[PDB]
C-alpha cells in the first residue's frame, strides 16, 4: 500500500536567493529531512546535477513572471538516493518578500 | 513576522505554521478547525469572506487582503494576508487556499 497526493505534498519557504526560511514537517516521511536541518541552506544545494539548468531556468522565469510550474526535478534524499519531484512556485511581494513552493513527490512513497 | 496557512474553500484553518504564535499569540492547535473570518474585524469580515471567495476565480493568481485579525493578547493587528488557490494537476480534488499572513502597519 502507498501514499497518495495529498500525503506526498509539502509546503516550503525560500528567500530570493534559494534559501529555505520555512520547511513543512512533512518533509521528514517523505525525503528524510528535518525541517530545522534545511533553514538557511539553498535548495540548489539539493537538485540531481543533471536538473540544474532546467531549475535555474524555472527560477529565472518565476522571478520574471510571479509564478512558475517546475517540470520533473530530482532532489537527494537524507540517506542517499533521489526522490522525483513537481513543484508550483509563487512569489509574495510587497503590495519581493519570498517564494512560497508547493512539493509534490512524484516517487512511490510508503 | 509571518505565518503560513493552509485553508479550505470555508476558510477553515486546515494547516497553520508555527510561526503564528510570534504573529498572532495563538498556537497551532487553537487555529486548527476554526474560520478565518471568526478572528477578523466585524467591519471587515465581508471583505476577507469575499476575498476567499474570488481567489478561487483567479486561476492560481495572488490576491492580497489587509484585515485586522484579534491577537490573543487581545488587540486587533493589521495582517496582510497574500493568497492562491493550489489543485494537484494529477488530481480532481477540490482546491485549497494557501495564505502567507505578515502584522504590517496601516500608515
Ligand atoms: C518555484 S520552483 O522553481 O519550482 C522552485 S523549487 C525550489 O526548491 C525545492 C523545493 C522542494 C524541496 C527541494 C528544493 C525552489 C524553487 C525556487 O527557485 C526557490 F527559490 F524558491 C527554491
Amino acid at each position: 500500500e502507498f501514499k497518495g497526493l495529498d500525503s506526498k505534498t509539502f509546503l516550503s519557504e525560500h528567500s530570493m536567493d534559494m534559501k529555505f526560511t520555512y520547511c513543512d514537517d512533512r518533509i521528514t516521511e517523505l525525503i528524510g529531512y528535518h525541517p530545522e536541518e534545511l533553514l538557511g541552506r539553498s535548495a540548489y544545494e539539493f537538485y540531481h546535477a543533471l536538473d540544474s539548468e532546467n531549475m535555474t531556468k524555472s527560477h529565472q522565469n518565476l522571478c520574471t513572471k510571479g509564478q512558475v510550474v517546475s517540470g520533473q526535478y530530482r532532489m537527494l534524499a537524507k540517506h542517499g538516493g533521489y526522490v522525483w519531484l513537481e513543484t508550483q512556485g509563487t512569489v509574495i511581494y510587497n503590495p519581493p518578500q519570498c517564494i512560497m513552493c508547493v512539493n509534490y513527490v512524484l516517487s512511490e512513497i510508503e | 513576522t509571518r505565518f503560513i496557512s493552509r485553508h479550505n474553500i470555508e476558510g477553515i484553518f486546515t494547516f497553520v505554521d508555527h510561526r503564528c504564535v510570534a504573529t498572532v499569540g495563538y498556537q497551532p492547535q487553537e487555529l486548527l478547525g476554526k474560520n478565518i473570518v471568526e478572528f477578523c474585524h466585524p467591519e471587515d469580515q465581508q471583505l476577507l469572506r469575499d476575498s476567499f471567495q474570488q481567489v478561487v476565480k483567479l486561476k492560481g493568481q495572488v490576491l492580497s487582503v489587509m484585515f485586522r485579525f484579534r491577537s490573543k493578547n487581545q488587540e486587533w493587528l493589521w495582517m496582510r494576508t497574500s493568497s492562491f488557490t493550489f489543485q494537484n494537476p494529477y488530481s480532481d480534488e477540490i482546491e485549497y487556499i494557501i495564505c502567507t499572513n505578515t502584522n504590517v502597519k496601516n500608515s
